[PDB]
């Protein structure tokens, strides 16, 4: 037979694959409802704690190649779910770890690849079988899906409240009919030092983290709102321009004829009617006058300076009041009206602006993160906005399945008997695909501290006639009707796990050498 | 004693507050397991 001479290729595969199962082993403590954050210092000095193994990958301060394409790996789950990106690099890992299984045993990784190709067509098969389709209209199954994702994270301490308040803000910001894709990044995250986790808001309406530059006007009723973008201050042109004095009557006349411009200016805003100003960052250039603000403030008027660019398509999105770049433009036509708009005052004066009650209801929204860590805040929003994310996931497929790893032990056990069925050494690697989807369920036992092997044999056991409903429990500690426990995923969730690890192994084989560059 | 016979009195949202924060805190310390140093570049 054939007679193989270099060996480098090989052992490099398996450098790499003790690379991976190595980070996927370190990264498998934290998933599930037992899942446990884990924290890293920066060599920069900062602190981070996470859950959620994407950010803990994007703190991984990786040197091997590999695992950073794992790392990448979860970024696109991140871009795509928000969490099995826990489970899914212990899928990936536990891929290579069986991979590695069949590299002794000789079988070209070619093979390997379309027999995984196969079995991936398999399961994706299978997964839509057992899945649950369900309109968006439930709100219980979303908040029933919503919890199953949040009971993985920290957050799980004021869960019951959290929940809620992600999916009301997803029912308030999406069209329940199109069933698009809606953009999360209409929804605002407030990190606001301070407060308690249960002190965290939501705000149908507009909040600002800046301050106000009045000194007087502090609450506002029936505010009609007005966001302008041209400054006022003393007029400066784009190209050089300057006054030029030679003569008595210049100085007054420039003196008083600029408060004049500056008069007529503020005397049209109020001539408007607007009551609440909005002013934008104009760096390159004079912002809002001083002189200005005592006129405002003398007409009585809420102001708001140093506003981002970036946001004031959000703030129109929010508020619906199209902003104004020149005098004649500014008209009541476009000013915005609130029911109400203020500033509150937290953080014993950690003082923050809200606007409730908008008359044109934008699809946007605004939420208050309060609660005590300032890292803590921080990881309660990687877990609300991947509480986000999977409702849009969800929002994607209108099916369902069941968390705790009951899908992974049907799968494999469904590939337990196809692979039977497959003659030829793609059995064994689909035998070993399947005994590869066997960790999770184990990691669940081991992080449930519960006799895995028992358990997940009898869970297979059980399975055998006890269909994807049934599972793991964790409250119990034992093995149950997990639909029962209401602790349930979207389809696609473990869709894109499955399917973007498949095509990476596929990715890891082919690679024989790596070469040190310049 | 009697500290309210005493007048040995503190406001309640002392306590209040107290209780709560260091319940988040030990919530988030206790839910640690492994730290991860990095030495600076």
């Amino acid at each position: 037979g054939a007679y193989q001479d270099r060996d480098k290729p090989a052992q490099i595969r398996f450098s790499n694959i003790s690379a991976a199962k190595a980070v996927a082993d370190a990264i498998r403590t934290s998933l599930g409802p037992k899942g446990m954050d884990k924290m890293i210092q920066d060599g920069k000095g900062d602190v981070t704690i996470t859950n959620d193994g994407a950010t803990i990958l994007k703190q991984m301060q990786v040197l091997h190649p590999a695992a950073r394409m794992l790392v990448e790996l979860s970024k696109a789950q991140d871009i795509e779910a928000g969490d099995g990106t826990t489970s899914v690099v212990i899928i990936a890992g536990s891929l290579l770890d069986s991979c590695t299984k069949l590299l002794q045993k000789g079988i070209h990784p070619t093979i390997i690849s379309e027999s995984f190709q196969k079995a991936l067509e398999k399961g994706i098969e299978i997964l839509t079988d057992m899945s649950r389709p369900v309109e968006l209209s439930d709100r219980e199954t979303l908040l029933n899906s919503a919890t199953t994702s949040l009971n993985s994270k920290v957050v799980s301490q004021y869960s019951s409240l959290l929940s809620p308040m992600s999916v009301n803000a997803v029912m308030k910001v999406i069209d329940p009919a199109t069933a698009t894709s809606v953009d999360l990044r209409d929804i605002k995250i407030v990190k606001k030092l301070g407060g308690t986790i249960d002190d965290c808001e939501l705000v149908e309406g507009l909040v600002l983290t800046q301050k106000v530059s009045n000194s007087g006007i502090t609450r506002v009723e029936k505010a009609k709102i007005g966001l302008i973008q041209f400054c006022l201050s003393a007029p400066k042109t784009d190209m050089d321009n300057q006054i030029v004095v030679s003569d008595y009557a210049q100085m007054d006349r420039v003196l008083r004829e600029e408060r004049a411009y500056i008069l007529n200016l503020v005397k049209q805003i109020k001539k408007t009617g607007c009551n609440v100003l909005l002013i934008q960052k104009s760096i390159l250039r004079d912002a809002l006058s001083d002189l200005a603000l005592h006129f405002l403030n003398k007409m009585k008027i809420m102001v708001i300076k140093d506003i981002e660019r970036e946001d004031i398509e959000f703030i129109c999105k929010t508020i619906g009041t199209k902003p104004v770049a020149h005098i004649d433009q500014f008209t009541a036509d476009m000013l915005g009206s609130a029911e109400l708009a203020e500033e509150v005052n937290l953080n014993g004066s950690g003082k923050l602006l809200k606007i409730t009650g908008c008359a044109s209801p934008g699809k946007t929204v605004t939420i208050v993160v309060r609660g005590s860590n300032k890292l803590v805040i921080e990881e309660a929003e990687r877990s609300i906005h991947d509480a986000l994310c999977v409702i849009r996931c969800l929002v994607k497929k209108r099916a369902l399945i069941a968390g705790g790893g009951a899908p992974e032990i049907e799968l494999a056990l469904r590939l337990t008997e196809y692979s039977r069925t497959l003659s030829g050494m793609e059995s064994y690697c689909v035998r070993a695909f399947a005994d590869a989807m066997e960790v999770i369920p184990s990691t669940l036992a081991e992080n449930a501290g519960l006799n895995p092997i028992s358990t997940v044999t009898e869970l297979r056991n059980r399975h055998a006639q006890g269909e994807k409903t049934a599972g793991i429990n964790v409250r119990k500690g034992g093995i149950s009707n997990i639909l029962e426990e209401l602790v349930v995923q979207p389809l696609l969730v473990s869709v894109s796990a499955l399917t973007l690890a498949t095509e990476t192994v596929r990715s890891i084989l082919k690679i024989d050498d790596v070469v040190n560059t310049r | 004693r009697d500290n309210k016979q005493a007048g040995v009195f503190e406001p309640t949202i002392v306590k209040v507050k107290s209780l709560k924060f260091a319940t988040e805190a030990a919530i988030t310390i206790l839910r640690i397991d492994d730290l991860i140093k990095l030495h600076p570049e």
